């Protein structure tokens, strides 16, 4: 290490270990800097020797990494803790820590009521959080001009592979409402990941078709058996048909192979009676769980059956609740001998079979017991559909995070660029200790976006030139609007004009990243005295 | 633990390996050839034209070379060829770009140039990509023999032409989805040992080496019907687990034999039924398999269901509990040829299958058991065309005039695209022309003047179709010369190549774990 | 070599490396030294005295390298500086820059002649297309602006802001007295630097400005027959005997008076030959002074050779030590030969006005020598850039809005003309970007950023780099009209010149 070598035990007794900490602290945050923002480089990282990981997420990077110092240690928590918060702000919290812990001690050492020093880095977070609660100036999915449409359209402009954001602005609107699940505090916000979403190759590259009710993907082209009668009903089954062994409990060990062949012979033929019990109930569309053997399949192909099998249970579960059906009612056993009662029937205006794209789905029109939707994605291929689907997801969580918190900020350190000089100003008249802290605080803010800038090769001089120009006493004002531009696009690394974009972040992860950053200033400092052990 | 690496230092280490790897094989690849000879610490020499064969036999450096083996595989994973191209091609763009461009300072358009340098390939290729008849063995043969020659081999080419020209057309998945481009299980090449070139005997369908393995088995039943288990084999895989006795020494011997005497009684249960073939995924033991053969019942053993299923569809085999017990028989014939070929007394049962799930496992016979391995590579490189031609009739002629065709169209478009962007785009414009120029530097004289003549030839005469001869160095029409550079291959090459070099820049850092 | 024989330090690698690399060394600062230059260079000349500038030739002559590579090309840079006052700041960078393409082409393996000749015909092609890019011509010396407009460009190519008051002050020195038609003279217009007053107090007195104390009276006549003398006083008192003054007590009596009557006869013989001003690089003596006050012949107490030289040069005077009765051979020239206080320093003033032969003498009042001599430097190389001796200088973009045109012109054409020469022809259009870079150097941005936009300005002749941020972010300043053009000629040489030595210094492996 540095300075005195006289005592082991990571006791360098003051500035040495403190600097050996700021060294370690400035050592760990480095990967994050190059990894900061979507323009953060993607790090192939050797796990053992030939064992490697390619990751641009510092937190993920940190998780493979080990902590060789408390300085290395205290950040890899708070970073992974801010990762544990969301995963928005992982890289954010990391860097500023390395600056403040040479900043933090310098004041708190001088005592004179030693308690309150690092609160100069805390009250600043408060001062920031307030302002951070004040920023609709950039990043609005709270309302756009088309609201969640344009909010997603600008978010589909935030992730944009094409003119997508035309139907895809609407899909994300369709998506948040497609999902209906109990969400608490009263949220009409419903999770955006569970949205039933299907990929369609061919037709138009950029296009979407919203399914009334949830769209159940049901197997066609493998089972040639008709599942199709246009109906008002669906029988939602959690049940399986097998022509090899439908109900087990037989041992290959028994001296009699007849016992395994017998229930095989018998219970292979009961598979096609179960449906006849369901059809006679009035069910002309019966949604059955799959798992038939490749032999049992072609048998079910050549022997034939009336049923809808190998449906998506993610949709089947959603549709069971949606159409009012259950997936299990009278099913006490693996035997196809079981009768069927209408309890597993879903109720709908009609259940009509629409095969589109050369993919037949179970499309439940008027899912009765909830509101349901699924937006199928028309693209050249499913990779082209993979292309826009991911572009849709960051039109989702942003709306979601906005539906999580109406108050937001623009993502990135651009909110600092305002706050920083303001908080350095908010430090100025404080004077004494307090002009130091809040300014020594706010100067350490600047590292995040500028590093993120040069991560995009944005000439970080530019990033500060643009933002803190607009930031003034003229504009101290986030307002709700732009008389200054406090926004920073992260995949751009440069402030853009997008005030709705889906690549920003709400006030949620940002009020957090402040304190965690103030924490690492404190987090290393609690030790009283020092020693060494034998 | 935590480890940090930075800047040019790793990216220069990225530059080194792949580029240094790109040296010998670029001279090796193409008709102009060399050999990369590994020195084992004992003095053991291993000389190939595949560096990835040499790279593994010794330390693979982490920064460039660890990713290059995989982009070596990925190319050979996809089309069945091209380990040696992508590496030198990625080594090209890796070499001159970043430092120069990072001395011009930016990671961004560097990465961005790969895109727009990649599509100019896609752009100028498919324009000058020459279509060839996919129904014509020959119109495919001239492009297939061009791609069977990947290193030295035109020898099995014409013979690997005929088999693949036949096979990939019949290729279908078990989905049978499309023909054409395919997985190598839906087109398989299993080299069959021994014989001679006359036994090569094109096989368009799956083969079962386990269908008839013995002379005592089923002899040439035109449509083999494999009966799956289910009753013909009633299910006992278990063991009696009879109690211990110290008096008889035979009880030690008999209890283990009990395992395989069950399938024996199950094979006895088969005999009564006489399935001409029997398939068992549980497997049948050989002490059980005695009684199947003498029935003139061949036995496919230790094969999975999908192996059988595709075949049971391909050989058109009724899949039933018993032949006399109705499981609803599958068809009697799915195939037109069942050929059981014998090198030695181990019989090789080949069922030629026309547009069936099958495997399309193709028969090849070298003069002996050895040169098979190249025929398979020849056939795989052959079937690659036949899956590429049945995909792309248009595939660029070039001696690397294609490797110029992009490069010069890039510098043309460098003038069009401009910005600071052009300079990477103009820098990456250079990297492509080196591979063939090396091959015509392998020729001699002034290879850059030939390249100048190329460039003079390029926009004036033609990009690629008309081009330079690779081994001669003359400027000639490469369809007229007959050298074919498959579109997909080229399409795959830079694509696979631009991808890795993107990350090699993106990685300035590795950790220790 | 391998053998104990073969004298050389140059060759092979050390040619394709060190020579060109040593050539690279000096052009490094010439980049910071040309066009608008915010950069500055401390130099001690073997006075240990610091001096600061942007100019290479002042510095490079001092610098001593093993290798004629540096030692040669300066001559061409001089050959420029000889013919053209500025651009020499540039004349080195392009060659050194254009050279290092060869060693690259040598790694790319292009032959000596192959690399050379492409530049050659392209240089001719340049010399063909270079006058096509003449964007103006100069007009009138009598006009201060028409002159001063240009003059900034070279002062700019030395120092940026000062050029404004200066360029005007220059034609106000009357570059106009000479026609600039087959004639012009520095020594007539010669800079004379008065330390003191202001640096913008730097003035114009047409006719000689000699900072030397102007003694005696004013000249006997203003036509003055001017006998200038190196040391006409070695003393007429002799230094001999004991005390390095006297030995015997009787000695001092003859020492003191002998100086008088000798100087009396000496200064009488100044009147006897008829010299109306006496110029002593030798000492001044009050008797001789009073004799020069009696005979009323203006006295010069001390002389730099530059005094004597110019007096020898301009007047037609001949400075000789006279312990000897002065004899007019020097005679007169200047029709008005004065005492004056300029900067309120006693200023020895001779003036005669002729379309050719007129002294219109730049007088620099200045606060700092170390500045006023570099302030002299730019005006020097500015009026020497005024020296073209074409009153119409066939102007081209100054500060180099040219290169972007030609960097477009050649390498495009460079490919059209085919064969591996084309690459040397295409490498030819590259090192143009030097000053666009060399300004973006002192401006602080990338030449690529520059050229990409200044290729995007396409056919312009106007927009290009400079100082401030308009050479930075746009890299766009109008280097046709900022008021800044440059003559085709000084431009024409640099290409021509930097073609030669660059081509040359490569050829030599010994």
């Amino acid at each position: 290490m540095e300075g005195p070598l006289s005592v082991f035990g990571d006791r360098s007794t003051g500035e040495t270990i403190r600097s050996q900490n700021v060294m370690a602290a400035a050592s760990i945050a480095n990967i994050v800097k190059s990894s900061l923002g979507p323009v953060g480089l993607d790090k192939m990282l050797v796990d053992d020797i030939g064992d490697v990981t390619i990751t641009n997420d510092g937190a993920t990077i940190l998780k493979l990494l080990e902590v060789e110092h408390p300085a290395a240690k205290v950040l890899c928590e708070l970073a992974d803790l801010q990762d544990k918060e969301v995963g928005d702000g992982t890289t954010s919290v990391v860097i500023i820590a390395a600056e403040l812990l040479k900043n933090a001690d310098e004041l708190v050492k001088q005592k004179i009521h030693p308690t309150s020093v690092i609160s100069g880095y805390r009250l600043a977070c408060k001062e920031a959080v307030r302002y951070i609660n004040e920023n609709l100036i950039v990043n609005t999915d709270e309302l756009g001009r088309d609201c969640l449409i344009n909010a997603a359209k600008t978010s589909m402009s935030s992730k944009i592979i094409g003119i997508n954001g035309d139907f895809f602005a609407n899909m994300v609107v369709d998506a948040v409402l497609a999902i209906k699940y109990t969400d608490i505090r009263g949220q009409p916000r419903y999770p955006v990941n569970s949205v039933n979403i299907l990929k369609a190759h061919g037709r138009s590259q950029m296009e979407s078709m919203l399914i009334s009710g949830y769209a159940l993907n049901c197997v066609v082209g493998s089972q040639g058996m008709p599942k199709r009668i246009v109906n008002a009903k669906i029988a939602c089954l959690d049940f399986s048909l097998q022509k090899t062994k439908m109900k087990l409990g037989v041992q290959v060990v028994i001296t009699d192979p007849e016992k395994l062949d017998q229930i095989r012979q018998r219970e292979s033929d009961i598979t096609k009676e179960r449906i006849q019990k369901i059809l006679a109930t009035g069910a002309n569309v019966i949604l059955t769980t799959g798992g038939i053997d490749d032999m049992c399949l072609k048998y079910f192909v050549e022997a034939g059956a009336m049923a809808v099998r190998r449906v998506l249970k993610r949709d089947l579960k959603r549709i069971a609740k949606a159409s009012g059906a259950t997936i299990l009612s009278t099913l006490a056993n693996l035997e196809g001998e079981e009768t069927f009662e209408a309890a597993m029937l879903g109720q709908a205006e009609e259940v009509v079979q629409e095969r589109i794209c050369d993919d037949e789905l179970i499309l439940i029109k008027n899912t009765k017991a909830r509101t349901s939707a699924s937006i199928i994605l028309r693209g050249a291929n499913d990779f082209m559909c993979d292309e826009m689907e991911r572009s849709l997801h960051d039109a989702l969580c942003v709306v979601k995070r906005v539906l999580e918190s109406k108050s937001v900020v623009p993502g990135g350190g651009a909110v600092e660029a305002a706050l920083s000089i303001y908080l350095e100003n908010y430090a100025t008249s404080m004077g004494s200790r307090e002009q130091l802290a809040i300014a020594e605080f706010a100067r350490s803010l600047l590292v995040i976006p500028n590093t993120l800038a040069v991560n995009a090769a944005q000439d970080s001089t530019d990033l500060v030139a643009k933002l803190r120009a607009f930031h003034n006493e003229a504009q101290v004002n986030p307002e709700r609007k732009n008389l200054k531009w406090i926004g920073l696009d992260l995949s751009n690394g440069k402030p853009r004009d997008n005030k709705q974009a889906g690549v920003f972040e709400p006030t949620i992860v940002k009020v957090k990243s402040l304190k965690f950053a103030t924490e690492a200033a404190i987090t290393i400092l609690r030790i009283d005295d020092l020693i060494k052990l034998h | 633990n935590t480890k940090r690496e930075s800047g040019r230092k790793v990216q220069s280490g990225n530059i080194n390996a792949a580029k240094t790897i790109a040296d010998i094989i670029r001279t090796c690849l193409g008709p102009k050839s060399m050999m990369k000879m590994l020195l084992d610490p004992m003095g053991g020499i291993v000389m190939t034209n595949d560096g990835n064969a040499i790279l593994r036999e010794i330390q693979v450096q982490h920064p460039a070379a660890k990713s290059m083996i995989e982009i070596s595989r990925t190319q050979d994973e996809e089309v069945g060829d091209g380990t040696t191209s992508v590496i030198i091609l990625a080594g090209e763009m890796l070499s001159v770009a970043e430092h120069f461009l990072e001395q011009q300072m930016h990671p961004t358009v560097v990465i961005s140039a790969y895109r727009k340098a990649l599509d100019d390939m896609i752009s100028t290729l498919k324009k000058i990509s020459i279509p060839v008849d996919i129904s014509d063995s020959d119109m495919m043969l001239n492009i297939i023999n061009s791609s069977i020659t990947t290193k030295a081999i035109s020898r099995w080419s014409s013979l690997a032409c005929n088999i693949a020209l036949d096979a990939v057309k019949m290729v279908q998945f078990e989905e049978n989805g499309r023909k054409e481009i395919d997985i190598k299980k839906y087109a398989r090449v299993e080299k069959i040992p021994g014989g001679i070139i006359e036994d090569s005997c094109v096989l368009r369908g799956v083969m079962i080496n386990k269908d008839v393995t013995h002379p005592r088995m089923r002899r040439y039943i035109k449509n083999p019907r494999i009966v799956l288990l289910d009753s013909s084999l009633e299910y006992k895989k278990g063991e009696s687990q009879t109690d211990i006795e110290i008096t008889r020494e035979e009880d030690f011997t008999r209890i283990l034999q009990m395992e395989e005497e069950y399938i024996q009684q199950l094979c006895e249960d088969i005999i009564q039924l006489k399935p001409d073939v029997v398939i068992t995924e549980k497997g049948i033991s050989d002490l059980a398999q005695h009684y199947l053969m003498r029935a003139n019942i061949t036995a496919i053993r230790r094969v999975r269901k999908t192996d059988n299923n595709r075949i049971a569809r391909a050989c058109g085999a009724r899949i039933v509990s018993r032949p006399e017990e109705l499981r609803e028989d599958d068809v009697g014939t799915g195939a037109g040829l069942l050929e059981i070929k014998k090198i030695g007394d181990e019989y090789f049962t080949f069922i030629t299958d026309c547009k069936d799930p099958k495997a399309c496992t193709i028969l090849l016979r070298g003069a002996s058991k050895e040169i098979l391995s190249e025929v398979e590579r020849n056939l795989q490189d052959a079937m690659q065309v036949c899956r590429n031609v049945l995909l792309d009739p248009q595939l660029v002629p070039g001696g690397g005039a294609s490797e110029m065709a992009v490069a010069h169209a890039l510098t043309e478009k460098s003038k069009a695209m401009t910005g600071v962007e052009q300079w990477p785009y103009r820098a990456v414009a250079q990297a492509l022309e080196v591979i063939p120029r090396t091959l015509i530097q392998n020729c001699g004289a002034s290879t850059i003047r030939l390249l100048t003549s190329l460039r003079a030839k390029h926009t004036q005469e033609n990009c690629e179709t008309w081009g330079v001869n690779g081994e001669t160095g003359t400027l000639v029409d490469m369809k007229e010369l007959g050298i074919w550079e498959p579109l997909a291959v080229k399409l795959q090459t830079y694509k696979t190549a631009v991808e890795t070099a993107v990350l090699l820049l993106r990685i300035d850092d590795i950790v220790s774990g | 070599m391998l053998k104990e024989g073969a004298k050389h330090f140059s060759g092979l690698e050390e040619a394709v490396y060190r020579n060109i690399q040593a050539c690279k060394e000096l052009a490094q600062t010439t980049r910071t030294a040309y066009g608008p230059n915010g950069m500055n260079k401390m130099v001690i000349n073997h006075l240990e005295k610091l001096f600061v500038t942007n100019d290479a030739a002042t510095i490079l002559r001092e610098l001593e390298v093993q290798h004629p590579a540096a030692k040669m090309i300066v001559m061409a840079s001089h050959m420029q500086e000889q013919e053209v006052g500025d651009g020499t700041n540039f004349v080195l960078v392009f060659a050194g820059a254009l050279l290092e393409l060869a060693e690259e082409l040598l790694r790319i393996g292009l032959s000596v002649s192959e690399v050379i000749e492409g530049y050659e015909i392209a240089c001719r092609k340049a010399h063909e297309i270079l006058p096509n890019l003449v964007c103006c011509s100069a007009k009138n010396l009598r006009d201060i602006d028409e002159v001063s407009s240009l003059l900034r460009t070279s002062i700019m190519s030395k120092q940026y802001g000062n050029e404004v008051f200066l360029a005007k002050l220059i034609a106000q020195a009357c570059v106009s007295i000479f026609p600039d038609s087959g004639h012009f003279n520095v020594d007539n217009i010669r800079v004379c630097k008065i330390l003191g007053s202001g640096i913008s107090s730097s003035s114009v007195l047409h006719g000689m400005v000699f900072k030397k104390e102007t003694e005696g009276d004013v000249t006997s006549v203003k036509d003055a027959k001017i006998a200038v003398y190196s040391c006409p006083f070695d003393g007429m008192i002799t230094e001999t005997k004991g005390t390095v003054l006297i030995k015997t007590a009787e000695e001092l009596m003859n020492f003191s008076k002998g100086e008088e009557n000798l100087m009396d006869a000496q200064v009488k013989a100044i009147a006897d030959t008829g010299a109306n001003v006496v110029v002593t690089g030798g000492k001044v003596a009050d008797m001789a002074l009073h004799y020069a006050n009696k005979y009323n012949i203006m006295l010069v107490r001390l002389n730099s050779k530059w005094d004597l030289r110019r007096l020898c040069k301009t007047v037609g005077a001949t400075a000789l030590p006279r312990l000897t009765p002065p004899v007019l051979e020097e005679m007169g020239h200047c029709d008005s030969v004065y005492l004056s206080e300029v900067g309120d320093t006693q200023v020895v003033v001779f003036k005669h006005e002729k379309e050719d032969g007129a002294i219109s003498t730049i007088v620099l009042r200045g606060s700092t020598d170390n500045l006023m001599d570099d302030i002299e430097r730019a005006v020097d190389d500015g009026v020497n850039t005024f020296k073209v001796l074409t009153r119409d200088k066939r102007l081209v973009p100054g500060g180099g809005a040219t290169e972007i045109e030609l960097a477009k012109q050649i390498t495009s054409y460079g490919e059209t003309c085919p064969g591996l020469e084309q690459y040397a022809i295409k490498k030819f259009a590259e090192a143009f970007e030097a000053i666009p870079r060399a300004l973006a150097e002192n401006s602080g941005v990338k030449a690529n950023e520059v050229i990409s936009k200044l290729y995007a300005v396409h056919q312009e002749g106007n927009k290009n780099v400079g100082l401030d941020i308009e050479a930075e972010v746009p890299a766009v300043k109008d280097m046709l009209e900022a008021g800044i053009l440059d003559t085709y000629l000084g431009k024409y040489w640099a290409i021509k010149l930097a073609t030669n030595a660059a081509v040359t210094v490569l050829r030599v492996d010994q």
